[PDB]
């Protein structure tokens, strides 16, 4: 079975850089797997940051950047606000028509 | 611009049936693939169900197979997931999700509804 | 004279039988058409400037920067399917006859009235409306086709398509040259793109008028005008459509081993190691003979850069593409590129019965399967070792210029000298039937917006207008606008197509695919409680053809 | 000669465009004939008898008591639509033209072979086959129509509907006169109801035999039999249905109030009181003009007893109707009296990988609108007092004779002169093509078996039958059966059946039916994997026409 | 020979959802009508959905219209009842019927399965 | 709205004839109606017993017959059997696709 892993918590303080993670257990993450990252605010829905591992929807601010790095996709926030302090979870598209959703990583703003 | 609206979600005994439907507006409901997510009580996102193609194709995920069946009626822009001898372990927060591409898919979830709190307990 | 009848309303089609399964099929149409004078009697030189629109990065696609002369004529134009063939003659044509040939066109005008406006000065509104018997409309056919081909079908506006609904012809204009730049941009380009209208270039200029070119006739209500019959020297143009992919050319590949029970789980097998078969494939440093490595004859079908804008003296402009997207019948949504999308109103299919200016739109999707599927094309190394890596593959999701929305299928060419492909359908009832080919040395192979392509030449535009009518307080050296009294016209159009068609033969033991009537769209072809008519789009090729 | 063919394969339907919107349909069938030497060299007058089945109260209906002249002779049919078209020519016929018509009839038998077989005494079963090149096989056509008329599509035992498939003949038998009583019953009868097989009439015998009746041709291996041309004088057959009943015949009222919005909801009405209208009725005690009682020219369709049985000499023999029901359309399950069902097996239709005794079974609707919806009907008293009270309205609902389970229409008849009604469409690929026209002196106006009667005759009835291949024990004193050497054929049946038709036109804005092969039906007319092949029956009369 | 079998009743909650389903067999399940009846606990028999016509058309009750559904799928011969907010009042023994007379129907009740009980309570 | 009356308890003898009627509060039952009869026991499914106010299932005794009697349907037993005892319960067809049931009549065989 496909299993998605990225850091289960990760800190930045405000104004720095910080980067989330998101692996195969088994296998290497490229673009054909779509990498999407979603971030989810206590009590609300998830908000779509990243699509097809470089997309940002209209209105997602320019701090938040996807790309792949080594094996796995990476989701980067330069110059983390407080507001960026949330969940954020991974989807692989794992082929055919099926998709995988990483554990999530906690992003604390100190 | 682009909303989506999930319900349908109540409490319901083990083994038991029930329909979320999603209703969508802002934009065409035919012309993307749709899909189904979602999240246990603390725990994280997982993939439902997702039906694509002017066929209505769908697939399923392991945890939901034979169980869910995931619809779609483009007249009412509507979806409509329907899950069969639910368990325990079915109990989440269900949200509607919309791939963003149409003749190019993104393959993952442009849109999210708010989403519709389904509770299996005896 | 004053009350006599120059012509009878004829909306009538015939189908003469021929010996050897041919068949003329004489399409007549007649209208009733409204024209009003001229907003302004002079030529006027407008530049069309949008560059509010184009400023926001990434619009460049909606660039409308242009150049027109406007002229105070009207154009008369009958080159769309929809004006000469309802449901059931269409019907007819693409499920008996295989082949289509474009034979001859006439065009007249008859029972020309004129008639005057006087409106009183009473503060309600009220008018009265007076024959003007000795006014006159003024008729040019550019026989010589001396003047700009513009035809209205791309515009969608030609004439209506409902015999019994009266239509308008057009006001014409055509494009003056003009240079135009516009460097492309994107959300997130910073600055601001070079974007500007450099003007015209003198050694471009070409101003014409229907005077200085065309004869006029002078049209009063007992006149009436006939162009005389054209006749085409176009293709035939096939109502078939070909199903053969280049998987599917040629003998197929000996199984040795066949299913031995029905069902969709039972497959036959080739029962040869595709390194151990025996055949010819362009790979000569392979042994493996495959489904897909296996020689054929030639390529149906290229591919092509899709959505690629190319720019050149006045702007930028798509790049055309021959065939549709590959998989728009597995799925209708992957129409895009090459399936030609066509908006219409009221007049032209729309439910007649609609308010607002949003009109009535469909993509078409030809049944022929010369088109591409890029999402499952890709490109890998000539050393061809199996299974490929991944620095040896080139797939349509590896970014191309670090973008991770283009790959290289987006600028990917494979026309060459194997490509065959096929030409356009026609497109009922808003599709063009004949369109004038270009002036060019070397000329295209085909058209993307007609059917039939006029090697010579095809009949000249007709061009209408009404006479001024001045009042008695005219002054030609005032610089305001000439004063007129309040005319306009209506005239009865006949015109008459004439094709020539081959009927069908059943080749196979299976039936067709043959256009009909059903629950669904049994109300697309019949008027309304209140008489609310539409017009839905139908196919033309419907039966399939072998390919080799 | 022995190694010289006699004829050719030829199994391809040519249509020969006429000018005028005619065409010559040219059909022709080639099969394999396998015939096996008869059981019984002899004429055998066998009675059938079930009166165990019928001895049950309420089994009536199941009466097969019969008695037959057994022959020892083979009778090769073609006279039904799948020997002749394969799917994709009927839908070439029923979507382009009109009006069939059946033009002449030709067969021929080619390339005999006959091959005797020798077993073996090994006490596993083994056996060789020799060809017996002196052996002959008996052919008789029956051109003068000597021999009783006995269809075998009827039976579903005409030739097979697959060109690549072998087929059989039928062996030949026809009705011998009997005499027979049968008085019905049902459940809940007391008693033996009367049910006696009375004999035969000596007044009424009738042994034909192909000896004594017809020239008899003996084939051996190197000859070939050719019937000739026949050439039928029938009427033609229509290929379109008509719609109106008597409810849409003349002109409608008028409409003094018309819809001001589309919509289901919203109607015109006539604005006019029913009793306060003008026009014409047959009600002359009444002012009411309705919709249900003004004039009509005359009565489109009629009404008959539906599953009436009449007993005559021979015994009880279902009613039949010209017309099917009304509201089979509006509801398949309404589909009954006047509606053919055919059974047939894997030769004619069936999947011919299917296992079983089990035959393929379907029931034909018409498009024709003719038929009765007997549940609408009623009948009321000539004072015509609205509305009709209890005493003065017989309803469908109403128990005749103290039966609740039959009412008036189950014993109504409303033919008369007024009555107008269209011939059966044609059944493919089961239905037959043409049948003897009665030799009574009143003829009726229809047969509801085959779209075409043949008013003076029809080919003659061909026969084939292996000839004796006796050993050196025979001896014709004695009582017990012939000695035969075990004797078959294989020969090749070739026949052409040339129709003539009209191409169709197109009369109406709105297209119409027609058939085409789509994903729910797409396999019906390709084989399987295993080579399995069926042939699903398709409509004839798919396009309207105007009946008034 | 004639066999119907209803299936599915179960306890629900009020204003849940259920789905009776009733497997046919022994005659062509298409060319009868067919039909949902109920028997509340102590009382007497209530007609509630009928299915009719090769076209399917549907009649339901006064007391089930809007909140019911019956379907049929003449190729698992089976017939559907789906009812949606289900109230305490629908509590009780569903039973199929099924109608002898294809081309002229007998408008009664012919055959009866052995009924479903569902119970809403909360 | 539409209101079957029924008797709603009802005694016959051993041997006895007795006779359940079926009638409508407004309006009067008549063959268009289609009255019909099915006999239930405790704890099982409905048994149809007459269906056209006049035809009896296979296997149903002739001991049970039906008829429209006056304005209503009557199902009469004959030699009433101790099986008969049970709840009979009418249905009238109400026109269109309407079916209506009545309150059904108890008859115990004494």
């Amino acid at each position: 079975q496909t299993v998605v892993t990225q850091e289960p918590s990760l800190s930045v303080s405000p104004g720095g850089t910080v980067t989330l993670t998101c692996g195969l257990s088994s296998g290497s993450v490229s673009t054909s797997n779509y990498p999407g990252w979603y971030q989810q605010t206590l009590g609300r829905a998830p908000r779509t940051i990243i699509y097809r591992t470089s997309s940002r929807p209209s209105g997602v601010p320019n701090r938040f950047s996807g790309s792949i790095s080594g094996n796995k996709a990476a989701l980067t926030i330069t110059g983390a606000q407080p507001e960026d302090e949330a969940d954020y979870y991974c989807s692989l598209y794992m082929g055919s028509y099926t998709y995988v959703f990483g554990s999530g990583t906690q992003l604390t703003v100190l | 611009e682009v909303q989506l609206v999930e319900s349908g979600g109540d409490l319901v005994k083990p083994g038991g049936s029930l329909r979320l439907s999603c209703v969508a507006s802002g934009f065409t409901f035919s012309s993307y693939n749709m899909g189904w997510v979602r999240q246990a009580p603390g725990k994280g996102l997982q993939w439902v169900a997702w039906i694509y193609g002017s066929r209505s194709s769908t697939n399923y995920a392991d945890a939901v197979k034979g169980r869910f069946t995931i619809s779609r009626d483009n007249a009412k822009n509507t979806l409509y997931l329907q899950m069969n001898s639910l368990r325990a372990e079915d109990t989440a927060v269900y949200y509607c999700a919309r791939d963003g591409g149409s003749p190019a898919a993104y393959y993952g979830m442009d849109y999210w509804g708010p989403g519709t709190s389904l509770f299996v307990s005896s | 004279g004053v009350g006599i009848s120059t012509g009878t309303f004829n909306n009538q089609t015939e189908f003469k039988f021929l010996e050897n399964g041919w068949v003329y099929i004489t399409a007549n149409s007649s209208r009733l058409v409204h024209l009003n004078m001229p907003e302004s009697e002079n030529y006027r030189r407008v530049v069309v400037n949008n560059l509010d629109k184009t400023a926001v990065n990434g619009n460049m696609a909606l660039d409308d920067t242009h150049a027109e002369i406007v002229t105070p004529w009207s154009l008369v134009d009958a080159n769309a399917w929809g004006v000469w063939f309802n449901p059931g003659d269409w019907q007819l044509i693409v499920n008996t006859m295989s082949e289509l040939h474009l034979v001859s066109f006439e065009q007249e005008i008859f029972n020309v009235v004129l008639k005057t406006v006087s409106e009183s000065a009473t503060q309600p509104p009220t008018k009265v409306y007076n024959n003007d018997l000795t006014a006159s409309l003024m008729v040019a056919l550019d026989s010589n086709n001396t003047m700009p081909f513009t035809p209205a079908a791309m515009r969608s506006e030609t004439l209506g398509f409902y015999p019994w609904k009266p239509t308008i012809p057009t006001p014409w204009r055509y494009y003056f040259q003009w240079d135009r730049t516009l460097i492309p941009s994107h959300t997130g380009t910073s600055g601001t793109p070079t974007n500007i209208y450099h003007g015209t270039d003198p050694d471009d200029v070409q101003f014409y008028t229907i005077e200085n070119s065309v004869p006029v006739h002078l049209l009063r209500t007992g006149d009436e005008f006939a162009t005389g019959t054209f006749f085409f020297d176009c293709k035939p143009c096939r109502l078939t459509h070909t199903w053969q992919t280049n998987r599917a050319l040629g003998l197929p590949p000996f199984l040795n081993s066949l299913p031995q029970s029905e069902g969709g789980t039972n497959f036959g097998y080739i029962g040869v190691q595709q390194d151990k078969r025996r055949g010819v494939t362009q790979m000569g440093n392979t042994n493996y003979i495959t489904e897909a490595t296996i020689m054929r004859p030639a390529e149906v079908g290229y591919s092509a850069p899709y959505y690629s804008f190319e720019a050149s003296t006045q702007g930028p402009f798509k790049t055309p593409i021959a065939a549709g997207r590959g998989g728009a019948q597995t799925d209708e949504n992957q129409a895009a590129d090459g399936d030609p999308r066509y908006a219409f109103g009221r007049q032209h299919g729309q439910k007649t019965t609609t308010t607002g200016e949003t009109p009535e739109r469909f993509t078409y999707i030809a049944h022929q399967d010369t088109g591409r599927y890029p999402e499952g094309d890709w490109i890998q190394n000539i050393n061809f070792n199996l299974p490929v890596t991944d620095d040896n593959v080139l797939l349509p999701t590896d970014p191309i210029g670090g973008k991770t929305g283009i790959n290289y299928t987006n600028i990917f060419n494979t026309y060459g000298p194997l490509t065959a492909l096929n030409n356009v359908p026609p497109v009922y009832p808003n599709g063009q039937i004949w369109d004038k080919e270009f002036d060019t040395d070397l000329k295209p192979r085909l058209h993307v917006n007609a059917p039939f392509v006029c090697q010579n030449n095809c009949p000249g535009q007709l061009f209408v207008k009404v006479a001024p009518n001045l009042t008695n307080q005219y002054d030609p050296d005032a610089s305001a606008n000439m004063s007129r009294i309040v005319t306009y016209s209506d005239f009865w159009w006949k015109g008459k197509l004439v094709f020539k068609a081959k009927l069908r033969a059943s080749h196979t033991w299976n039936p067709i695919q043959q256009m009909s009537i059903n629950v669904d769209n049994q109300f697309n072809y019949v008027p309304s409680n209140i008489g609310g008519m539409k017009i839905v789009y139908e196919k033309s090729q419907l039966a399939p053809r072998k390919l080799y």
